[PDB]
């Protein structure tokens, strides 16, 4: 609720809107950086029907943990290593999605000094 | 305020009516007194077998309890739903339909023999 | 079977072969092998006993035929007979229409559950095929009212004809 | 079809010469085999109506409410010997008579061809009613009642005669198949627009519309229980197959002049509902619940959809069924009662388990429990409405909440509670009652089970 | 005090906080002795009737027909037209009658000026 | 069994009427009320005041308990209407209007403060969730004739 | 009857108590209160004026409704708890065992002859006892809902039978 | 001990 | 095509065979609640199975096995789908009621029909199966009105109850209301959509189903008693204590979140339909918990639990949560059950006692009714690593990590709050505390069918979450790290209520007096709704019915508009007509008058 409060009772602009967020191009700002490579492939990724929900970058992760629970019975309490991974791997790209968010932060911060830093010459 | 003598006398008077009444209500040796009936000689046989009293023999009179239960509750329906089914249901156009299974990477499909192709390497991440 | 692909369209049958490596063994396994033994052994053998039994006499039917008749626009204006015949004609299309587009319903909701969750990636191309069928049907046969009949579907075609007529003709110069 | 007036015609010498205690054996078992040879008549070619021959012919519409009063016909025989018992023999033998004229001219009515014959026996019904209602009515109203119904049914019915002369002179024939195949468009002339109504308000009174509805619960509450069921079941469905058959020749005219009388329904069947809370007689209850599934019938009508039909022709079927049932149960509970009043006898739930069932799922169906014919027969014509104008929704989606409220108040009040220690006349459930509920109730979750066949025309 | 609980159209005044019971006056004590007199001989007839043993049927009530005609015969013969019986009529039986017929005319014309224009959807209603 | 007089007439003028329709409705000159003379019907009909079935004794020995209805005795015009089962006229311990103001300010304050709730929702810290091969475009709805539209996500 | 001041009181203390045993629910609370309570009753017991002493009713009144409990315990079986009128729907009307088929009486064969000495007793009673409700009659009408006695002997008192032969507590 | 029991006449 | 269709379909038919055997008279009406509790236990058993090949593969097939009709272009069939949802739904409910009726069995031991009430629940979960196992709307429809008229009846099971029912009457007016709208889904669907089967309208991608979804969640609302058509359960409470452990205690009460899961696939599209529901489900939350805070009973208390429960049920599902909702729907089912028949136990005990005021220091005079009800509570209130918790914690996670409202969210935290404070306040009263039962002490719970069915619930209660969760495939996306104050934010809520509930508890012991509250008074009255809204509208729809519409315009107005008035006005003029006087002179003279009126007045000649 921090940065809800910077926002709603602060200024608005300060924080990032959940909406468009980040309002300028991932290659401006940060130093040139590269496509998220995708490990799973779409046959692969509809070949086992995940939820479009479940479809995000870090699915691999998922497919293998169904390959070897399918495998894995009636033993539900194995391919614990495995969903280990798909939590750290999910943790790693709410790391990603955390970073937009102070990425766009912190920009607009800039951005702020942009605007009434060059406004003072009035 | 007031149990008067004259609403005493009514009150024990209908108190021995409708004790007695009450002791009416009541049944007899004879009561309730059930009509002939027929027995047929397979419960006769069962409860010949529940007379004895042994172990054994209660506890074997109640898996036939439940053994009869099957064939004629939990058997008869797979026999006819079944027959419904995969004669006439199944022989007709998609009244069965079953999606594709999830089938992952590295999974062997029987008729094709086809192992599905393996996907990249895992980021290799580790916390 | 009974039905062709051509008629109702199936997607191959694909099935995976998990491999059980755990020590535990999967118990839904011993449960098929036990319903085979004492369940579709005896409805099997008790099927080919009526089998046998309805294959000692099988009597024959075929489809009724139906010889075209002259349509409702060959039909003259107020000739009772033509129009019957016309009449009949039509109502029979329309019923042969209406399952028409009850098969081509049954075929794309059996592609949704073989596709599954991913009947939206894997459903479109008979999405279309429905979908074509069903407005086209709307222009063909819907919007005649509870007395429909022959006369009132030839009078909304030719409202539709001198509807597109007019405008290809306005539009294109 | 006279495979079926012939025997219903020879059936009245039997009764009229059957000595003093064979009339009622005779007439209901004869009935019986009546109803099982018009159970045939329910063989229905794919498109073409069954043309038997010039003057007789039959279709999806008419077979359903052939059958169900040629099956009817045992049960007012059935019901009706109870209060006919203390009569003379030649005074039941004319009752028996007069039941049986009144079948006969439905079936001429259901199976007519010419608009006129059907005119002519579908009023003709009138005079077979009158006496009963008349003469064997029980209460005081009942020579007001019959002036009643009589006069709503004629002040429509002379209007219908003279624009069915009308179009027999300009069209050329008053036959359905040459008015149908032969149909031309109607233009938006007010005398068009007066031969419309002069067309439609005769059934409209018989449907009963609302506002005009008034010879119901002045006429079904006080005619004898044979006669309140024959009424209630077929006579109502009278008006609504007649506007089934005339709407052929009645559009495109009929949507601009289809608002006023829509909607009198749709608010009608509201108030009709509530008058049914607000309730004191059984009797009335039944006649009141009995106008609101006829004007959501009249709304099916005059929507034209093909949904609608089938809905319509549905709720008609279900609709008998369920009030001849309701009228039977009240009349048994009167008879045991000799009152009529709703509060007199309450609580025999406990004395009359099997009534108290009767009750349940005639209160059910009259509710519309899916997935009976009263439900499906309701809701298509919910759908069809929808399709026409969303609004409607509420208003539907009001009317079961209301109905569903006095579908079960009555059974509160009068099975459900404690019963009243004065009374004692209760005897034990006469086997008679609970096999004519039984006889109701079976053949209503048979056609449940395949509502194919009383889908109507349009299926 | 807590201010007392006025009384509601749907709940009267409690019996406890009745100021007449607490008022008592000589003629209204006689006002309620009467009553149990009559309610006194309305319940005896009532139990020589109801522990008669050749009581068959019903103790015909006469206060339950009296409501019942009262509620069924009286009202058109005891009706007399008065400016406030025609203005509720009007108000109740025609009133909602425009209210009715001009919401479902305004949504049948305005949906017809979507159709005839295209603007509504018509993809898959081949069913109406 | 039941003869003119008990059957309800007219609404009475002199008191003479109004004493004969006291008795005619077993009960006393005092108790009968007739009811307002306005066209609406009634008439010689005594007003039974609003009270319903549930204010009446639950000992007292009621020849119709179901309802504690006593012999003979005049009924309500609305008594199915002021029945057991429904409506209710029994005092209720809260005052009337306060608690229809708490009820009415209650639902007001819920839809109220709803209203400036979710024109400002609480939303974590996290960036847009991204998704594979254009936001999963072709997969959710896709036309694969017309070209995806790029939608890929840089590294973050 | 009439409500004499006396009963007006001891109403209210019942209703107050009763209401107090609601509102302190644990048995020790409720037993000081409710002996403070009887002190603040019995302490001015001796108003003189009666239109004073019903002024004080209307202030014990006015407060205990005030504060009456939202929610008052009422016993299961008694009006307003939930066993009240639980057991209706199985009680049946004595009358009722007049119907039976001649199988159902001779399946309860004895019973039925007490029925019938019984019903000998209610015949032989009605006109003994409608003779003797007749000559006790307040002179020209009823005048209290009292029920008149069986003064003479063997006399079945008036209107007896519908008491004695009411559905048992426990009919099941 | 058991009370007696007062039902409706089921037979019919 | 293998045994799964066949044993599914088994398990269904085999518990229908019971109520024929019922009705067909030839099961032994001595011994046929045993009857019962076999057919359904063995019931169970078939149903684990189903689960059991759902778990190893994750078959899910749609049978068409019967057509009923085909209008044209709706070709209506008997059918079932077989997924997660019904396909595990199954074994739980049919565990919950072989446990709860033989409690019944034991409890309900002095009704004669006891052989109609075990048919009763009989039919009750007849209607369920084809209601949660549907395939087309209309099967849908079907079970929703079965299971509503049967719950009618069997809350007033006890007819002689006039309470009872105005309480079945009360109840059956709410879904009443709420299926209008389940009416519009099915009339938009058939008429927009053209389907009546879920496959062709999830398949046919309707992206704007706005008034069906508003349809659908005011169904839902009647059905799971939602706000506005909540308080229909507590009236129901008045049934038998078993009906409340079958009927009302998870099963019929999540029919509407069951439709509502059922239908998630579009419930996505329409963001506002999320929103209204978050609404419903946080204040039924509040004031169902609220209530239940000062309300004083067992029985109505454990019912405003259960509609908050409800509450927050949905409230996930206006988070997109189906499969965490539907998984939550078990634990819902296994303590509310539990301590459901817990207190039944108590009320038998107690010589059928149901006001708290009037039992106390139950805990050693029974321990094994006193572990039922304080592991009911430690599953309900949901402490870790027991089946309670494997929904709630990550439900609270799911409205604190997600785009919701501030009261949204507030009312689940708070809720839990209150949910935890009547679950220690029932305890205190209860076990806790003096003895405040009649001195008659006849507590008792000596019987093999109580214990074992409430030991069977225990075990369900200890392990099932456990087991359910572990098993199924993640249907939604866990979340991971994530601010660490909103993670622990459920337990301490529950447990400051605790503390603040045992200091409230032990209010009633220390000896300063209790001034009457009004807010105390508010939440007893149930928040005045059924004090005014169960008499003002009803009030005046019943009066307006008598007064005006059946008399001021059928027997007044309509009487005057058409057949009185000509009647009098021909009355009126044949007098007139026929009242001459007879003499000849003036008949004469109307002769002569007519003469030259027709020869050139009106001009006749011309
Ligand atoms: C995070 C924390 C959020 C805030 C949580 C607030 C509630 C905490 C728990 C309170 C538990 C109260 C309780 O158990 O009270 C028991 C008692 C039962 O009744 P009784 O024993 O008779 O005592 C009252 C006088 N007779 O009843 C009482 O004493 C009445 C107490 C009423 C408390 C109402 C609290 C309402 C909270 C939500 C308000 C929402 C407003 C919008
Ligand atoms: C520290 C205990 C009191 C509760 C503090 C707040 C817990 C919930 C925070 C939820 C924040 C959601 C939005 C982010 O930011």
């Amino acid at each position: 609720g921090a940065h809800l409060a910077r926002r709603y009772l602060g200024d608005a602009s300060k924080e990032p809107d959940p909406l468009r967020m980040p309002t300028f191009p991932p290659d401006y700002g940060f130093p040139e950086r590269k496509e998220r490579e995708m490990v799973a492939t779409q046959q692969e990724m509809n070949d086992a029907q995940l939820m479009l929900q479940q479809r995000d970058y870090c699915a691999h992760y998922l497919i293998q943990l169904l390959k070897c629970k399918r495998d894995s019975f009636p033993n539900f309490l194995a391919c614990k290593h495995e969903q280990h991974d798909w939590d750290y791997c999910e943790h790693l790209d709410y790391v990603k999605r955390m970073k937009e968010f102070e990425r766009e932060r912190r920009l607009l911060q800039r951005k702020k000094r942009r605007e009434q830093r060059e406004a003072e010459m009035a | 305020s007031g149990y008067t003598p004259d609403e005493k006398l009514r009150l024990q008077q209908l108190r021995e009516l409708r004790r007695r009444w009450l002791k009416d209500q009541e049944l007899s040796p004879r009561e309730p007194v059930l009509p002939p009936r027929r027995v047929w000689p397979m419960e006769q046989f069962w409860n010949k077998f529940l007379q004895d009293g042994a172990p054994w023999k209660n506890v074997i009179y109640k898996t036939y309890r439940h053994s009869i239960f099957a064939v004629t509750h939990v058997l008869i329906p797979v026999w006819i739903i079944h027959y419904y089914l995969k004669y006439h249901v199944t022989a007709k156009p998609y009244t069965v339909v079953e999606r594709k299974p999830r089938i992952f990477p590295g999974d062997t499909i029987l008729e094709t023999g086809e192992v599905i192709p393996l996907m990249k390497e895992f980021p290799d991440q580790h916390h | 079977d009974s039905w062709d692909k051509d008629v109702y369209p199936e997607p191959p049958r694909r099935t995976p072969a998990p491999a059980p490596q755990t020590s535990l063994p999967n118990p839904v396994t011993y449960l098929t092998k036990i319903f085979d033994l004492l369940v579709d052994r005896p409805v099997t053998l008790a099927r080919e006993f009526i089998e046998q039994q309805h294959a000692k006499n099988r009597y024959y039917y075929y489809h009724r035929e139906f010889r075209r008749v002259p349509d409702i626009t060959e039909c003259e204006e107020k000739d009772i007979l033509c129009m019957f015949e016309a009449e009949m004609q039509w109502r029979r299309d329309y019923k042969v229409d209406q399952e028409i587009v009850n098969i081509i319903q049954e075929r794309l909701k059996a592609c949704q559950q073989r596709e599954g969750e991913s009947y939206r990636q894997n459903c479109a191309k008979e999405l279309e095929q429905f979908t074509q069928v069903s407005k086209a049907f709307q222009d063909r046969y819907s919007d005649l009212g509870a007395h429909y009949s022959a006369r009132k579907c030839l009078a909304k075609q030719k409202q539709r004809m001198l509807a597109e007529r007019k405008a290809a003709k306005e539009a294109a110069a | 079809m006279l495979k079926i007036i012939i025997p219903t015609t020879m059936l009245l010498p039997m009764t009229w010469m059957s000595k003093h205690n064979m009339i009622w054996i005779n007439a209901t078992v004869h009935s019986l085999l009546i109803s099982l040879i018009s159970l045939s008549l329910l063989n229905q070619l794919g498109e073409n109506s069954l043309n038997f021959s010039l003057t007789f012919f039959s279709d999806s519409l008419s077979a359903p409410l052939l059958v169900l009063t040629t099956w009817l016909l045992p049960l007012m025989l059935m019901a009706s010997q109870s209060h006919l018992s203390k009569e003379t023999t030649t005074r039941k033998k004319l009752y028996i008579t007069m039941l049986i004229l009144l079948q006969l001219f439905l079936i001429m009515t259901f199976t007519a061809t010419e608009l006129i014959l059907f005119y002519i026996l579908f009023e003709a019904t009138l005079v077979p009613t009158l006496i009963i209602i008349t003469r064997w009515g029980n209460q005081t109203e009942r020579l007001n009642a019959g002036l009643y119904f009589l006069f709503y049914t004629l002040a429509g019915s002379l209007p219908l005669l003279v624009a069915l002369v009308y179009i027999q002179n300009t069209t050329g024939s008053l036959n359905f198949l040459i008015i149908h195949y032969w149909s031309h468009p109607l233009s938006n002339s007010w005398s068009n627009i007066f031969m419309w109504l002069a067309c439609i308000m005769a059934f409209m009174v018989k449907m009963p519309l609302y506002g005009l509805h008034l010879w119901l619960p002045k006429a079904h509450v006080e005619a004898p229980i044979a006669g309140s069921m024959v009424l209630a079941a077929v006579l109502l469905k009278l008006g609504g197959y007649g506007m089934m058959r005339i709407t052929t020749i009645l559009n495109p005219l009929t949507n601009y002049m289809a608002y006023p009388f829509l909607m009198l329904s749709m608010w009608g069947m509201i108030m009709t509902s509530s008058i049914c809370l607000r309730q004191t007689d059984l009797k009335s209850l039944i006649a009141y619940s009995s106008v609101s599934h006829m004007a959501l019938v009249i709304v099916a009508i005059m929507i034209q959809t093909p949904w609608s039909f089938m809905g319509a022709t549905a709720l008609m079927i279900a609709h008998g069924l369920t009030s001849s049932m309701l009228f039977c149960l009240a009349n048994t509970n009167y008879e045991r009662v000799h009152s009529r009043t709703m509060i007199l006898a309450r609580g025999l739930q406990t004395l009359l388990p099997l009534m108290a069932t009767w009750w349940l799922m005639a209160s059910l169906t009259n509710l519309a429990l899916p997935p009976s014919i009263n439900l499906i027969g309701e809701l298509f014509i919910i759908t069809a409405s929808f399709s026409w104008s969303n609004i409607t929704i509420i208003l539907m989606g009001m009317n079961m909440m209301i109905t569903a409220l006095y579908s079960l108040y009555m059974l509160i009040t009068t099975q459900r509670g404690k019963y009243t220690h004065h009374i004692n006349n209760i005897k034990a459930s006469f086997t008679r009652e609970n096999a004519l509920m039984a006889l109701h109730i079976l053949p209503l979750l048979l056609l449940t089970l395949n509502p194919k066949m009383i889908l109507g025309p349009l299926y | 005090s807590f201010p007392k609980y006025k009384p509601s159209r749907l709940a009267t005044l409690p019996a406890t906080l009745d100021p007449a019971e607490y008022d008592i006056s000589p003629e209204t004590r006689k006002a309620q002795a009467e009553r149990l007199a009559i309610r006194s001989r309305l319940k005896r007839e009532y139990l020589l009737q109801y522990n008669d043993p050749n009581r068959l049927g019903v103790i015909e009530d006469p206060a339950l027909i009296r409501w019942t005609y009262a509620r069924s015969a009286n009202i058109y013969p005891n009706f007399r037209p008065t400016p406030k019986t025609s203005l509720l009529g009007a108000l109740f039986g025609i009133g909602p009658l425009f209210f009715w017929y001009y919401v479902f005319k305004t949504d049948r014309d305005k949906k017809e000026k979507l159709i005839q224009e295209g603007k509504l959807d018509q993809t898959f209603n081949i069913s109406y | 069994h039941v003869t003119k007089d008990m059957f309800p007439g007219p609404y009475p003028k002199t008191p003479e009427e109004r004493a004969a329709a006291a008795k005619k409705y077993n009960m006393r000159v005092e108790d009968y009320e007739p009811y307002p003379d306005d066209g609406m019907g009634y008439g010689d009909y005594p007003k039974l005041p609003d009270r319903s079935q549930q204010e009446r004794d639950p000992w007292y020995d009621w020849d119709h308990p179901d309802l504690r209805l006593n012999w003979g005795e005049p009924i309500h015009w609305d008594l199915d209407m002021y029945i057991r089962n429904r409506v209710d006229t029994s005092p209720t311990p809260v005052s009337w209007n306060t608690m229809c103001k708490h009820l009415s300010g209650f639902v007001a304050f819920m839809l109220f403060m709803f209203w400036v709730g979710e024109i400002y929702p609480s939303y974590q810290p996290v960036g847009p969730k991204q998704y594979p091969y254009n936001d999963l475009y072709l997969e959710r709805g896709g036309d694969p004739t017309k070209e995806p539209e790029p939608v890929v996500h840089y590294e973050i | 009857a009439y409500l004499t001041h006396q009963q007006k009181v001891l109403r209210l203390y019942k209703r107050a108590l009763r209401h107090l045993e609601s509102w302190c629910v644990h048995r020790d609370k409720y037993r000081y209160f409710a002996c403070l309570m009887r002190a603040r009753f019995d302490e001015h017991k001796n108003e003189k004026d009666m239109v004073k002493a019903t002024q004080l009713l209307r202030q014990a009144e006015e407060e205990f409704w005030y504060g009456q409990h939202p929610q008052p315990y009422i016993f299961p079986e008694s009006p307003g708890g939930t066993s009240y009128e639980r057991y209706e729907c199985y009680k049946v009307p004595e009358w009722c065992l007049d119907d039976w088929h001649p199988s159902e009486k001779a399946m309860y064969p004895d019973y039925f002859a007490k029925r019938e000495q019984w019903k000998r007793l209610r015949r032989e009673s009605w006109e003994r006892e409608v003779k003797q409700l007749q000559e006790e009659t307040p002179p020209g009408g009823p005048r209290t809902e009292a029920l008149p006695p069986a003064r003479k002997e063997g006399d079945l008192p008036p209107l007896w039978w519908h008491i004695v032969t009411r559905p048992r507590e426990r009919p099941m | 001990k058991r009370l007696f029991i007062i039902k409706p006449s089921g037979f019919y | 095509m293998n045994p799964f269709a066949s044993l599914t379909l088994t398990t269904l038919i085999i518990l229908t065979i019971p109520i024929m055997m019922s009705n067909s008279n030839i099961y032994k009406t001595n011994l046929y609640p045993n009857y019962v509790k076999t057919t359904v236990s063995y019931a169970f058993t078939l149903s684990l199975v189903p689960l059991l090949m759902f778990m190893h593969t994750g078959q899910e097939m749609i049978i068409s096995n019967w057509h009923w009709m085909t209008l044209q272009t709706v070709e209506l069939s008997l059918s079932f789908k077989m997924d997660y949802f019904s396909v595990m739904f199954i074994p739980v409910a049919l565990f919950v009621t072989w446990s709860i009726m033989e409690f019944s069995m034991w409890y309900m031991h002095s009704d004669p029909f006891i052989n109609r009430f075990f048919k009763y629940l009989v039919l009750f979960l007849i209607t369920m199966m084809i209601l949660v196992t549907a395939n087309n709307l209309f099967q849908l429809f079907i079970g929703w009105e079965g299971v509503g008229i049967m719950s009618f009846l069997l809350i007033g099971w006890w007819h002689g109850r006039t309470d009872a029912n105005t309480a079945a009457l009360q109840a059956i007016l709410y879904n009443r209301i709420g299926d209008i709208g389940f009416v519009l889904s099915m009339a938009w669907f058939l008429t927009h959509s053209n389907a009546w089967d879920l496959q062709q309208i999830f398949m046919l991608n309707n992206e704007c189903p706005n008034m069906p979804l508003i349809g659908l969640l005011l169904a839902a609302a009647g059905k799971s008693a939602q706000f506005g058509l909540h308080p229909w359960l507590p009236s129901a409470m008045e049934g038998p204590t078993p009906v409340s452990a079958l009927l009302h205690s998870s099963t019929m009460v999540v029919a509407g979140v069951f439709l509502l899961i059922r239908f998630y696939p579009l419930m996505e599209t329409n963001k506002l339909v999320q929103t209204m529901t978050l609404c419903l489900g946080a204040i039924t939350t509040l004031f169902t918990a609220l209530c239940a805070i000062t309300q004083n009973d067992i029985k109505k208390i454990v019912a405003f639990s259960t509609s908050s429960q409800l509450g927050l049920m949905m409230v996930t599902i206006g988070i997109n949560q189906p499969h965490l909702a539907f998984l939550h729907i078990c634990m819902h089912a296994f303590f509310k059950a539990m301590l459901f028949m817990c207190s039944g136990s108590i009320i038998h005990s107690l010589n059928d006692e149901q006001d708290i005021r009037k039992m106390g220091g139950l805990y050693k005079a029974m321990p094994f009714t006193t572990t039922a009800l304080i592991i009911g509570s430690l599953a309900l209130t949901g402490m870790p690593y027991l089946t309670g918790f494997y929904s709630k914690d990550l439900i609270i996670e799911a409205v604190n990590m997600s785009y919701t409202n501030a009261w949204a969210l507030l009312m689940t935290l708070i809720a839990t709050s209150l949910t935890a404070a009547y679950s220690t306040r029932i305890i205190f009263f209860a076990f806790l505390g003096k003895p405040r039962f009649p001195p008659l002490v006849l507590i008792n719970e000596n019987n093999p069918l109580l214990i074992n069915s409430i030991k069977r619930l225990l075990i369900g209660s200890i392990f099932a979450g456990f087991i359910i969760s572990n098993n199924i495939p993640p249907m939604t996306v866990p979340n991971t790290t994530m601010p660490l104050y909103m993670k622990m934010t459920a337990l301490i809520v529950t447990i400051m209520g605790f503390m603040l509930a045992l200091e409230l508890n032990n209010t009633t012991y220390y000896l300063k007096f209790k001034y009457p509250s009004q807010t105390y008074k508010f939440s007893n009255m149930l928040g005045y709704y059924p004090s005014i809204m169960h008499r003002l509208p009803t009030y005046h729809n019943l009066s307006m019915s008598q007064k005006s519409a059946s008399s001021l315009l059928d027997l007044i107005w309509l009487e005057t508009i058409l057949p009185k008035t000509t009647s009098f006005i021909q009355m009126k003029m044949s007098i007139m007509v026929s009242n001459q006087k007879g003499l000849i002179k003036l008949y004469f003279l109307s002769f002569l008058i007519t003469i030259m009126i027709s020869m050139t007045l009106f001009n006749y000649h011309e």
